[PDB]
């Protein structure tokens, strides 16, 4: 078998297709890709049933062939190989086969718990059941160059196979071929960019729901085997960012809303154990962190209480604001900042990458200390964000109290989400009533869809522009026949759109255009 | 009550 | 082994609801895997049940109408072939007839013009062809899904070469059932392949950015000829031909029996006639296969051009007022990369050798259903001038034009490409130079200079390449990027635009052959 394995390589060559037509949102499909651990290469064999889909060119550098992780195409995470003809193998080791069907990808930090979800697990998720066969076969390859970091565990939960890091990769030979291999990751389930061109924000086109969130995070909860009564879960931290009055907090919130209140750490208990008593809590108050991400397990209803320590304005850094709202998880956000310069505990003196200032000049330093905000900023270790972050902070209890009071009357504990279709058959027709003036009627169908339909709010929206103008005109309707009279001239070409709309926001598809003449 | 990939038959 | 348990399939879809994932970010780049998709017979819709496990990636929101989920064709975000579904709760199936279930993995796509031999081959057949092999187990497995509207057309002996399972039409399917639901199927089809757009917005013409090459196409063409049950191994020696594509129809070479002798006598070599309506489909591929030479009229014939061998030659004739320069098609698909192929365009410049036909029906060129100023206006116009898509009638009042070839306009023609007789590997990409080093230099009163020394690419040691050249580019810390140099080997010494303490951004990549470029190595920053 391994000589018919040599045979297809040295005679056949690689054989490559791709998804997409930019390097941002391609994701390859290989046959007979091979791998150099010498010159820490991939390698395309030209044999003659090679494919290239696409064939780039010289394009193929301009930047690389795809994004290797989900960070925007970063300039250290491209994809690439060099090529070769299948006949230059017989100057070449021996090959060693990966039989498994691989899929190879980079995580951007794998000792993050935001990066971990976001960037890697839920992509992995989902590029796995892109293709067919590999949610269960597939085994991982990380080419990124750490180590299994702080969370190797969540990586083995995805898939049945163990991952291989690169390091592993030199001790199976000089040269590796997979028989099946993909490479790259889906970007579609991502929300949030780090602020590499712009400061740190949600992406503009978010193109994943509260519902496919949350069927990842049953698989996870699954796999984990972790599938008062009612409690207010507070999300505490052990190293750095500490709340200061973590006692006199856990009273007063189960005091004033009359509900267990418990703790939870990362660094206290097993991930299964933060999962399992993050699915059940009513209300998730938390420091602003990476622990916040598990927000993503919380039940539909539940709240998150996010606090931000002092000059960090929560609008900045919505990461966990982000996941919170998106439409179908169902979840409250509050946000609360500490505005208080004495309930702050400073920490100059640490290490640079913890928030230490005492490497920046001394004009610098006072500046930052002074500073009541966090001014914008880019990635990744500006000193006066990471100066303010790595803060203690001592919650003012009333001031919270009543920032959640805003938003809550006692934590809560169904779905919803569908959008109308076309409106159908419609119609129009005018008439000349009267005294010179013109009358222009519109019917149409109900979309197919609502027959079978129960929607609290259902309404018609009527676009009504005059042949070439700037004009349309709103029109909201509750009936699905209406005759308009004023504003209307005679001897005027109407154009008209229909669309449906259900509580207001769930818009639906425009049908054809209507051409009418008055 | 068909799980067909199905012949004809006139 | 025959696992058809309707009961649990159906509660698994009254449960779980439909499951979609799908590639891309934008709807023209769009394929979606579908699981527990659903087609109403008496809608004419797609639907999607949500249930307790329904995913929906990418989840697009009031988006998902603007304009609609992805392309069902290739012909870029028509208007037409957009494809979307309606949204439904599984429990509504409470309502609804009975579903009946394909187990066949399918491939829902919608074909452009399937009476169109060139856009059955570039629009459907390569399309299809390579989005089936982008998903395990498509290639082999898959039932082709139309739903474009059209019947079977004139080609669709071609569309069941894919797969061995037949593939059906729309219409086929209400006989299926009122409510189709498909256990697994993919919908969209990949534009990878295109080479060409057809004039919807702007005029005709190839794609900015073709990203198919010769070796793609051929690979395809092998896999047909394979099907078509025609051999790979080619005429003796001594029985090469050229081949001209005739036609029974119109746009007719009139002067055809004058045009095979003179080819014959001119290049020393058999002629022989091929024709799409009086020779089976297998027949055009086998004589077309061997062709050292393809001369035919511009029409949909030549896009049979994927099947000729590496080293012949096409010629394409175009009849009176129709410039060739617009109307590539076939000049593009010949002149890719890795094709192997030579491309040769002869136009009618003498209208004393044109045959009109202004009375004709509209789609064959007929002018007489037009104003008598308009039809004035194309009878005098010298040249077709540029337009927009598919009606045009002064296009097609030349384009169905019959032609009398000047043999002596084209054997000159010809002769500017083809030297002597017609007829019968490589095209690798360096990779970065390893090891970029850079040595400033101290020199007499504070002079300065940069010296850039490299090592070969990795892959340049087993490779064998006729000229090897490399770029070195300059630049001054925030100015525009200095001087570009090629040299021969891995060591320079600069001398221009030097002195004193200056940041030098350097970027130096190696090329094969002209053309290929190769990726730049990381810039290198030397201080002087
Ligand atoms: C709409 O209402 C008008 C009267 O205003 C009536 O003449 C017409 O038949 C109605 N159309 C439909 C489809 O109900
Ligand atoms: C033409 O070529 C094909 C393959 O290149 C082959 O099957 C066929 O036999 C050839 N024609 C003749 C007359 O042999």
């Amino acid at each position: 078998d391994y000589p018919a394995a040599l045979q297809i390589l040295m005679e056949g060559g690689t054989h490559m297709v791709c998804t997409g037509r930019t390097h941002t949102d391609r994701i390859c499909r290989f046959k007979w890709l091979c791998y150099s651990n010498e010159a820490e290469e991939f390698i395309f064999f030209h044999g003659n049933t090679s494919v290239m889909l696409p064939n780039l060119g010289s394009r193929r550098f301009q930047p690389a062939l795809l994004d290797l992780s989900t960070v925007e195409d970063h300039a250290t995470q491209y994809f690439n190989f060099v090529e070769l003809p299948a006949a230059a193998l017989r100057f070449m080791p021996k090959p060693v086969f990966v039989p498994d069907v691989a899929l190879i990808a980079n995580r951007f930090n794998p000792d993050n718990l935001m990066h971990v979800f976001h960037d890697d697990l839920l992509p992995l998720f989902y590029t796995l059941r892109q293709f067919p066969g590999l949610a269960h076969e597939a085994r991982l390859f990380f080419m990124e160059g750490w180590g299994e970091g702080a969370h190797f565990d969540l990586y083995k939960l995805l898939s049945p196979k163990q991952p291989l890091l690169r390091a592993q990769l030199k001790t199976l030979g000089r040269l590796l071929c997979f028989s099946h291999a993909f490479v790259g990751l889906s970007k579609i389930t991502t929300w949030y960019q780090y602020g590499f061109v712009q400061p740190q924000g949600p992406k503009a086109n978010i193109l994943v729901s509260g519902n496919e969130i949350r069927q990842f995070a049953r698989f996870m909860t699954e796999k984990l085997n972790a599938s008062a009564e009612e409690y207010i879960l507070v999300f505490s931290r052990t190293q750095n960012r500490l709340i200061l009055n973590e006692a006199e907090l856990l009273l007063a919130l189960a005091q004033e809303f009359q509900m267990k209140t418990v703790t939870v750490s990362l660094e206290d208990h097993t991930f299964a154990d933060v999962v399992r008593l993050v699915s059940n809590a009513s209300m998730l108050v938390s420091m602003h962190g990476a622990q916040l991400v598990t927000t993503l397990f919380l039940p539909r209803g539940a709240t998150v209480v996010e606090l931000f320590p002092y000059a960090v304005n929560p609008d900045h850094y919505t990461p966990y604001k982000t996941l919170a709202m998106l439409p179908g998880m169902d979840l409250q956000y509050v946000a609360w900042r500490n505005m208080m310069p004495e309930n702050t505990v400073t920490h100059p003196e640490r290490p640079w990458d913890q928030g230490g200032i005492t490497h920046l000049d001394r004009a610098q330093q006072a500046a930052i200390l002074q500073s009541r905000e966090v001014p914008r900023h880019l990635c990744c270790r500006n000193p006066e964000w990471l100066f303010r972050i790595y803060q203690d902070t001592k919650v003012d209890i009333p001031s919270l109290i009543q920032t959640i009071r805003r938003v809550v009357a006692a934590p809560g504990p169904a779905a919803a989400g569908l959008y109308p279709g076309k409106v159908r058959e419609a119609r129009c027709q005018a008439s000349v009533h009267g005294a010179s003036e013109a009358r222009l009627t519109v019917s149409w169908q109900i979309p197919w869809n609502l027959k079978y339909l129960k929607v609290a709010e259902v309404k018609y929206e009527v676009w009504l522009q005059e042949q070439g103008e700037a004009a349309y005109v709103p029109y909201i309707l509750a009936l699905q026949n209406h005759t308009f009279t004023e504003n209307i001239k005679p001897f005027t070409t109407y154009l008209v759109w229909v669309r449906c709309i259900f509580n207001k926001i769930l818009l639906g598809p425009f049908a054809d255009v209507l051409v009418c003449n008055t | 009550a068909g799980a067909g990939a199905a012949a004809a038959a006139a």
